[PDB]
RNA sequence: GAGGUAGUAGGUUGUAUAGUA
RNA sequence: CAUACUAUACAACCUACUACCUCUCU
């Protein structure tokens, strides 16, 4: 089974001597295939002849074997969005006050009204006087509130106090206009 | 392009208005002004170099540094002019006067320093280029210069007063005193303003747009945008006053002009992008304060944001729009509804307002249905830098490249940008124009307004209040801010403005005004197309009234489609140089209308227009003028178009035809088979064998030739390959030959050799000296003898196959000979009357009494072949006689352990008995079965010897007894062949194939020498057939120093154009009230928006009804025979050139020489070896390959047909020559003309295997056996016929032709063989053997002089073929000598040739060939847009010859290597050297761009940056930016091969040796190494790992980027101007950067 | 001598990609 | 574009040589 069918035939013929002939006949030298076709005789004087067609000689002599043996066989508005809600859900009454009642009275005190609205929504604020004068004489100061992103308001006043009730009403009208939709 | 001609790009005409007279260039960008300034110190220094005049450039930013400045370097790169610019505090060191420097650039205190010490003298200077003059200081540097040197000085004696003054609009200061200023600056240098620029040349010669100035209303101010102002009021003072304790006003500022001018709603879009750049620049901040101050503007502007967004959102966009927005956005909408191709090209202040127009339009696009056809994109300015921060930097580079692309084609209309899109970018051709803003000056004015050129079109800017605060103050809200949240002059600015708009077009007006060339106004273009329209055209094909028609306006319409469509670049804009010229006759005004031509173009003289009264009826009549003497000379067809590039048709006859032959037509016109020429199809052949051996078998009586086959050992074989150690068996002491018997005479033939068992063999064929007169017996005996040698002895005989001893095809005898004992060698009659007398027989398995008869003998046995008789009984295998060995005996011992001795393995395996045991024994060794010794066994054919057996096997093989074959000399037949002459048969085969391969290489030299003279017919013996055997940083600057000069430029172009110096009220009123009275400005309440013989008299009033007679119009002819007769009645017509002196004089006034040559006359022609080996294909296997000879032979049929080609038309550019080319070289001709001329079947293309593909002398095969899937009745109807006695009596199953006859060959190795050939010839026979093979083949190519026979011609001058019925031949001649194309139509050209070519005498001992005719070196270097070359033609053509001129000497010089390349190595090693990037080195490194005349910017540009880069660099060879390669130059180092080619008689040696100078050092070098080129070696070494990707625009639109993708190692990109350049530099920073 | 490998070296043809003019 | 001269990678086939295996020969 090791053995080639060419090797096989020439074992089966080695019982009585002869010498095979093999002559390749016929080649369709093609574009891209180059078969090759041998054929396989048995002594010019007496008697057997087949033929064998293959890709490559060696299987040529091999195919002409086989036929001798078997013949043998915008994202940045969606985060003003977002802001608006995250500022939206703190749903006290005190932003339906300030939203329903006219704010033309300054007579509230607008830092527990802011501390009260901060403590609603979880924040908390912090207040920066600025020590340095204006050019009009006037104490000036500056909120901080922990939003997203963080946020400043202003306020100013000839007194510190009357600078941090300006911020302080300047924060009240903003969370009531951000309580507006 | 229709009624005005075309223009030149206004440096040219610049440079021309200069060339006049004195001129300002009003000219902004330094750059231009650069080139134009280097123009003219070039032209000025060709008119200076003849009596010795010196040129200056007195500059002011010259002088203090030590560095040489811009035009130092523009000027000394790019001239052959010793620039010697001063530098801080000259000393003039030694003696080193200013005469010997033609550009002389200097401060103009230092112009007055040599003009007081009488150095630089004010007559002799030729130009004074005073450099920037429209300030103040340069101004007063200036007024002691011409205060002083204008008394003194006659303006006969002064020189030319170029000065570079900036752009007059954007110039010095104020409107009123303006024109005095430029007044007073034309009285100080003398000059005259000639500003003809970009702003001026599209009012000029483009479309001039209908202007309007629409107002819109005043922002009436509402209660939203009083809130978010009482707001932003709020915070703007609490941002005025930040303090910090141990940037934001700008944008809380610019945001209220939004609300201020645009309206709440924009407001909301532009808070919205000032929110997302604060949030984008706050996280960054590392200040406590300044976090502050930006978290209240981030939490303003969203305040801001949401307010808007509930008010119109919770209350409530075109309603939205008209309800909540400015009127100027409804002044706008109202604009853009008026239109429904439109190219949109609005404009901004800032680039945030162009984003909320973005915004605005995009959601009316896609909100109102009416305009849906707005496609919006938009572009800010450029600040930053790549170095700092590249993330933005890129991804701003990636979105306005694709915007621009957006806006580019067709896509976008809209494109909403900003001051970036007024210099630079180049766009489409703008339709609407919409300025948002006022202009700033007319600068932005015009570089808006003047760029829409398709004219339907509007220039319309928008206005308002203007730019001023609507600020209150530092209160807080207010008492209606409050109620608004709990609940929920325009005559000031715009008379200003229109007087604003009046000064601009006093601008305009005083730009037009100072425009050399004056134009007529479009009414009387109108009235004269109403009214002289009836003139009678040209009509080539006048009989048929639908076709050729060339009217008045077709005319002016058909020069501008001619001179278009020519061979230009880039670099190039063609284009007619058209002038008016005015005169007076019978008192009327007559105009005449001079054109000129492209110097690319073939109509070279002017066409002189005849008068008319007006000068667009001139125009009109020159441009009919034109196209009459456009067709009449050729250029035009029958529809009067230029001929284009395939409609060229030859004029010789030998050439168009290129008909095939019907079986080649019949799949050239079906288009279903694998294409003719090419190497897919494939045709089978027949193998013709030799004249000399087709019917040749002696017979009885007939004396035949004899001829030995006499071979002698060369190369005796290696004992490292000797691996049986053999004795060496030299056939030259055989005494046994073998010969050769036939009735035609073979020629000389060249001796081979073959390579077998014993080495090297030279093969040669020797007579005999007395001829053999041969019997009727003996014919019977060499027939026996034939059929045992090459059946039995060698077995080549198939089954399709059998012996005819009466045959026609391979009909020699082969004879076995014998040397005499007394000397010489004879026929061995005695040795075929022993082979007659046993035939094929059988051998005798002999008794025991037989060998129990003799002893041994120790002579049968040498020389002997000892076949065994107990095995192989009916075919035995023939085994030699190698060695007789005394010391082995029978009893001797065995090589196996499996059996015992000699004498008893024979008992035991067989049955021998072996009868004699003192016998000695015999080492043996096999016959051949590989029968073809033509290839060497041990050797590669490079030469290099393949590996020999190791010494342990080869002393095993010759010591141990395993292996080696024994066999006793008692039992074994000897063959009647000795084994010396079994060796001669068993290597006659490749004797024989060789010998019938050189037979045909004869007859093919045979029959050329038969037909064109080319060779000897009959007869010295041939040579024989051989087988052949940091610094880049310093980069930058070089690239920042080009850069410079835009840089500053830009700066410079912007903000400055300051410094003034030191009736227009009436006209601003006039103009202001016909802008205010016209309709072009819009108010704020509307919407925007005769008999023949009378009107001939009229046309020609300087006898008019005998010319018009009876017919209608009048004839062309007509008109020049009238204006003929008044010129021979009234003397002269002394003419007055209305508004050029730039062109002229025309309308004014042993080593391996390449073409050694043997004498064709009496020559043996090419020897067939080689003939052989052009016919040898590649797939043979063998020895001698053609393809060292097709890769010569096809670069020399390229050269030969591209000079006929050149010589022939004289007339035709390159672009069709070109295509005559591509149909006379191409291999379905090559393969046509010989498959015509019998090339198919002549030629080799198979290894030879003897088994497979031979027919052996006197065997017929019958040529019928392979198409048909007893022997004497096979061999009797063989002889009559095949198919009716024969009826009577791994795929394709239907299998194709018999091995044995044919051999299957492609189409395109016939090409190959066409330019073998061709090639073999020219080695042999010169280069005009070649052209005279090409000839014979059917490709004429030399010219005709068909002469008449001269009585038996005898001596037969070559190339002259046999006389037809009258005794006439067509002796070939030599190739003419063309025309030098010194164009005739100037009176003193050989002077005007020599004025301008002036200088060259470097550039002529920087080559060494001093021309003899040097119009062809002008012709060489003179561009296709160099316009004043009123002399030759341009340099397209002449590169064209050029470019094949050096591809055959590379090829032939690299050819002639003894390192013998392959093809590959023959084309890498040319393809690698003859590229545009190395020829543009040597161009650069041997001073060629130093002597190229151009009149082009662009390429004056990148000519510049690519010397400075090659002069850092010693002349060597983000994105990638490199530097751009001048094509130019590198086609200039073709085309001068080519003029010394053409000038030289027509000489390859004499262009060789110039160019070997420059080459061939760097030949060597490349010719060492593997150089290969960057594309190919970015692709080589990743050979699939590189995938190169589609086109991308960038923002520029001059400048492509290509993102190589090396996969898995790195994405890289690189821009330059086109694909290919880009390409190349992208994947060249891949491989720099993959190392 | 025949067959199976394995490597080196020569090619030829097809496919894909690409150079140079 | 087109048209000659072709390169690399991959695939198939043929050919020369070298070393070892199995059979055969010896
Ligand atoms: O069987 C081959 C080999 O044994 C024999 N041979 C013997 C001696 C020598 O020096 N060389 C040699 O090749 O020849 C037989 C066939 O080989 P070729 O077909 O001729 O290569
Ligand atoms: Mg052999
Ligand atoms: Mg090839
Ligand atoms: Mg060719
Ligand atoms: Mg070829
Ligand atoms: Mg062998
Ligand atoms: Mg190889
Ligand atoms: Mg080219
Ligand atoms: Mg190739």
């Amino acid at each position: 089974a090791m053995k080639t069918p060419v090797s096989i035939l020439q074992e089966l013929l080695s019982r009585r001597g002869i010498t095979p002939g093999y002559e390749l006949v016929q080649i369709e030298g093609a574009i891209h295939e180059p078969t090759f076709r041998f054929r396989v005789s048995f002594k010019d004087k007496d008697t057997f002849t087949a033929m064998g067609a293959g890709r490559s000689k060696k299987e040529a002599k091999h195919a002409a074997a086989r036929a001798l043996i078997d013949k043998l066989i915008t994202q940045h508005s969606n985060k003003v969005s977002q802001f608006h809600k995250t500022l939206k859900n703190a749903t006290g009454k005190k932003l339906l006050k300030l939203q329903k009642t006219c704010l033309k009275n300054n007579k509230i005190d607008y830092i527990k009204l802011l501390g009260e609205i901060a403590t609603e929504n979880q924040f908390e604020v912090t207040y920066v006087d600025i020590e340095e004068k204006t050019f009009s004489g006037q104490f000036q100061c500056l909120v901080q509130l922990s939003t997203l992103p963080v946020g400043v308001c202003h306020g100013s006043g000839p007194t510190a106090a009357d600078a941090q009730r300006h911020a302080a009403q300047n924060a009240l009208e903003y969370l009531k206009i951000m309580t507006k939709k | 392009h229709t009624t005005v001609f075309t223009p030149r790009d206004f440096q040219v005409e610049l440079l021309a208005t200069a060339y006049e007279r004195n001129t300002i260039i009003c000219l902004g960008h330094r750059s231009s002004k650069e080139f134009i300034a280097l123009k003219l110190l070039q032209e000025l220094s060709r008119r200076a170099r003849r009596h010795g005049r010196v040129s200056v450039y007195l500059s002011c930013e010259v002088g203090t540094s030590t560095e040489p400045c811009s035009i130092y370097t523009m000027l000394t790169h790019l001239t052959d002019l010793r620039v010697w610019q001063e530098q801080p505090d000259m000393q003039i060191p030694f003696d080193h006067c200013w005469t010997d420097y033609h550009v002389s650039i200097l401060r103009p205190e230092g112009f007055l320093y040599l003009l007081e010490t009488r150095e630089l003298l004010l007559s002799r200077v030729e130009l004074i280029v005073l450099e920037d003059c429209h300030d103040s200081a340069v101004y007063q540097r200036i007024r002691p210069l011409f205060e002083n040197h204008i008394m003194p000085a006659p303006p006969a004696d002064r020189p030319r007063i170029l000065g570079l003054a900036g752009p007059l609009h954007s110039a010095g200061c104020e409107l009123q005193q303006l024109s005095a200023m430029l007044a007073t600056l034309e009285q100080s240098v003398l000059c005259q303003i000639e500003s003809a620029s970009d702003i001026v040349t599209v009012l000029r010669y483009c479309s001039r747009p209908h202007e309007y100035i629409v107002q819109c209303a005043p922002f009436e101010m509402d209660e939203l945008s009083l809130v978010l102002a009482d707001v932003l009021n709020t915070h703007k003072s609490f941002l005025l006053d930040h303090r910090y304790d141990p940037d934001p006003l700008n944008v809380i500022n610019s945001l209220l002009v939004v609300l201020h001018e645009m309206g709440p709603w924009c407001t909301q879009r532009a808070a919205h992008h000032f929110y997302q750049c604060n949030e984008k620049l706050k996280v960054k901040t590392p200040h406590e304060r300044h976090y502050l101050l930006y978290c209240l503007v981030s939490t303003a502007l969203i305040q801001l944001y949401s307010l808007c967004e509930h008010a119109f959102h919770r209350h409530l966009s075109r309603q939205t729009i008209e309800r909540y927005s400015s009127p100027k956005v409804r002044r706008l909408l109202q604009t853009l509804r008026c239109f429904k191709t439109l190219c949109a090209l609005i404009y901004c202040n800032q680039n945030h307002t162009a984003r909320v127009l973005f915004e605005l339009l995009a959601e009316i696009s896609r909100r109102d249905p009416d305009l849906k056809f707005l496609r919006c994109q938009y572009t800010t300015d450029r600040v930053a830098d790549p170095t700092t921060e590249p993330k933005e930097a890129e991804l701003e580079h990636r979105r306005q490249e694709e915007v621009l692309k957006r806006f580019r084609m067709h896509d976008c209309n809209v494109l909403i940008g900003t001051s970036v899109l007024e210099e630079g970018i180049d766009v489409p051709k703008c339709n609407l124009v919409v300025r948002w803003d006022p202009p700033t000056t007319y600068r932005s004015y015009v570089q808006c307004k003047g760029r829409a050129r398709a004219a339907p079109a509007y220039h319309v800017i928008l206005v308002a209040p203007s730019y001023k605060s609507p600020t209150v103050g530092s209160v807080q809200l207010t008492d209606r801010s409050h109620r608004y949240i709990c609940a929920t002059s325009l005559a000031s600015t715009t008379k200003d403005l229109v007087h604003q708009m009046a000064q601009y077009r006093e601008i305009e007006q005083m730009l037009l005004s100072k425009c050399a060339n004056t134009e007529p106004p479009e009414q009387e273009q109108c009235e004269a197309e109403r009214f002289s329209a009836c003139l009678a055209a040209y009509r080539p094909k006048p009989h048929l009234l639908t076709g050729a028609s060339v009217d008045l306006g077709s005319a002016i319409a058909l020069v501008n489609k001619y001179c278009a469509r020519l061979p230009s670049d880039t670099f190039t804009k063609l284009t007619a140089l058209w002038r008016c010229t005015r005169n007076e006759r019978a008192g009327v005004t007559l105009f005449q209308y001079t054109l000129r031509l492209p110097i690319n173009s073939p109509l070279k003289h002017d066409i002189v227009g005849l008068p008319m009264p007006t000068q667009t009826l001139a125009r009109r009549l020159a441009a009919l003028q034109a196209c009459v003497e456009l067709h009449r000379i050729g250029e035009l067809d029958d529809q009067l178009q230029p001929i284009g590039k395939e409609g060229f048709r030859a004029l010789e006859p030998d050439w168009e035809c290129f008909e095939l032959e019907p079986e080649d037509e019949q799949i050239v016109q079906l288009s279903d088979e694998p294409r003719p020429g090419t190497t897919k199809r494939r045709q089978y052949y027949y193998k013709r064998i030799a004249s000399e051996f087709c019917d040749c078998r002696p017979v009885a009586g007939a004396p035949c030739y004899l001829y030995f086959i006499q071979l002698t050992l060369q190369c005796p074989i290696p004992e490292e390959q000797n691996t049986r150690g053999r004795k060496i068996y030299p056939p030259e002491d055989a005494q046994q030959g073998f010969g050769i018997l036939t009735t035609k005479r073979i020629p000389k033939l060249s001796a081979f050799s073959i390579f077998t068992r014993s080495g090297e063999v030279k093969v040669s064929l020797e007579l005999a000296k007395e001829r053999v007169i041969l019997t009727s017996e003996q014919i019977v005996c060499i027939n026996g003898f034939l059929n045992y040698t090459f059946t039995n002895v060698l077995r080549l005989q198939k089954f399709l196959m059998l012996f005819d001893p009466d045959s026609t095809e391979n009909c020699v005898f082969i004879v076995p000979t014998v040397k005499a004992p007394a000397g010489g060698k004879h026929i061995d009659w005695q040795f075929l009357e022993l082979i007659q007398a046993n035939g094929n027989t059988m051998p005798r398995a002999v008794p025991d009494e037989e060998r129990q008869a003799q002893p041994f003998d120790p002579q049968r046995f040498q020389d002997a072949v000892v076949m065994p008789w107990y095995r192989n009984q009916d075919q035995p295998q023939y085994f030699y006689v190698a060695e007789i060995c005394p010391h082995l005996s029978p009893l001797s011992c065995f090589p196996g352990d499996n059996y015992r001795t000699f004498k008893h393995y024979y008992l035991v395996k067989y049955g021998l008995t072996i009868q004699n045991t003192s016998q000695p024994l015999l080492d043996v060794d096999h016959t051949s079965a590989r029968l073809n010794f033509l290839t060497p066994r041990y050797v590669n054919r490079k030469g290099v010897a393949l590996p020999t057996s190791s010494e342990e096997t080869k002393r095993a093989k010759r010591e141990n007894l395993e292996q080696k074959q024994i066999l006793v000399p008692e039992l074994c037949t000897v063959h009647p062949f000795p084994a010396s002459l079994w060796r001669t048969a068993v290597c006659l085969p490749c004797i024989l194939y060789r010998i019938n391969g050189l037979l045909l290489a004869d007859d093919i030299r045979k029959q050329v020498s038969a037909d064109l003279g080319l060779g000897r017919q009959q007869i010295f013996e041939w040579p024989m057939l051989d087988f052949g055997w940091r610094q880049k940083q310093l980069s930058i600057i070089q690239a920042t120093n080009a850069n410079e000069r835009q840089y500053q430029q830009t700066k410079n172009l912007l903000i400055g154009f300051n410094f003034k110096h030191e009736r227009y009220e009436e006209s601003i009123a006039k103009l202001k009230t016909e802008i205010e009275s016209g309709g072009m400005l819009v108010p704020h309440d509307q919407q925007l928006v005769v008999s023949m013989m009378e009107l001939l008299k009229q046309l020609l009033p300087y006898v008019l009804a005998k010319k018009l007679g009876d017919r209608r119009e009048l004839l062309l002819s007509d008109l020049v025979e009238l204006n003929a007769d008044w010129v021979a009645r009234h003397e002269q017509e002394t003419y007055n050139v209305m508004g050029d002196s730039f062109d002229n004089y025309n309308d004014h006034h042993a080593g391996f020489s390449f073409d050694r040559q043997p004498d064709l006359v009496g020559h043996p022609g090419p020897s067939p070896s080689i003939i052989l080996q052009a016919l040898t294909m590649s797939n043979a296997n063998d020895g001698i390959n053609l393809e060292r000879l097709e890769t010569i032979g096809d670069s020399f049929l390229k050269y030969a047909i591209t000079t006929y080609l050149y010589i022939t038309y004289e007339n035709v550019h390159e672009g069709k020559l070109s295509h005559l080319r591509s149909k006379q070289v191409a291999n379905l001709n090559l393969y046509r003309l010989g498959r015509r001329k019998r090339l198919g079947e002549y030629m080799i293309a198979t290894k030879f295997e003897p088994h497979d593909n031979w027919l052996p002398p006197c065997y017929y095969v019958p040529k019928e056996l392979e198409k048909a899937l007893k022997l004497a009745d096979l061999l009797d109807i063989k002889n009559l016929s095949s198919v009716q006695i024969c009826e009577m009596v791994d795929f394709s199953c239907f299998i194709p032709y018999n091995l044995v006859s044919q051999h299957s060959i492609p189409d395109k190795s016939i090409a190959d063989c066409v330019e073998a050939l061709i090639g073999a010839y020219l080695i042999e026979c010169g280069p005009r053997g070649a052209l005279l093979f090409m000839a014979w083949l059917g490709v004429r190519v030399l010219p005709i002089t068909r002469q008449l026979d001269g009585g038996n011609q005898e001596q037969r001058i070559p190339g002259s073929t046999k006389p037809n019925a009258e005794n006439v031949v067509t002796v070939y001649g030599a190739w003419p000598t063309p025309r030098s194309p010194l164009l005739h139509f100037a009176p003193n050209a050989t002077e005007e040739l020599d004025q301008l070519l002036s200088g060259f005498e470097e550039f002529e001992e920087s080559l060494g060939y001093k021309f003899r005719d040097r119009s062809y070196l002008l012709q060489a270097m003179t561009h296709a847009s160099y316009t004043p070359n009123r002399l030759t033609d341009c340099y397209q053509r002449l590169e064209f010859l050029g470019d094949a001129v050096l591809d055959y000497l590379i090829t032939r010089h690299l050819y002639e290597d003894p390192r013998q390349h392959s093809p590959g190595a023959l084309t890498d090693l040319r393809s690698a050297l003859v590229n545009n990037t190395i020829f543009a080195s040597l161009a650069v490194r041997h001073g060629f761009h130093k002597f190229f005349r151009h009149l082009s910017p662009g390429l004056n540009d990148v000519i510049d940056r690519f010397v400075r880069i090659q002069q850092e660099n010693g002349h060597c060879i983000d994105d990638a930016e490199d530097v751009e390669v001048p094509k130019a130059l590198g086609d200039v180092f073709e085309s001068i091969a080519g003029a010394i080619f053409l000038d030289s008689n027509m000489s390859l040696d004499v262009v060789w040796h110039v160019y070997s100078n420059m080459m061939s050092p760097e030949i060597e070098q490349f010719s060492n190494s593997v150089p290969k080129s960057p594309i190919r070696e970015l692709l080589e070494l990743e050979p699939e790992t590189a995938k190169f990707g589609k086109p991308e625009k960038l923002a520029d639109g001059r400048r492509v980027r290509v993102t190589v993708d090396v996969f898995c190692k790195g994405t890289f990109r690189g821009i330059g101007r086109n694909y290919r350049i880009a390409k190349c530099t992208a994947a060249k920073c891949a491989l720099r950067q993959l190392k």
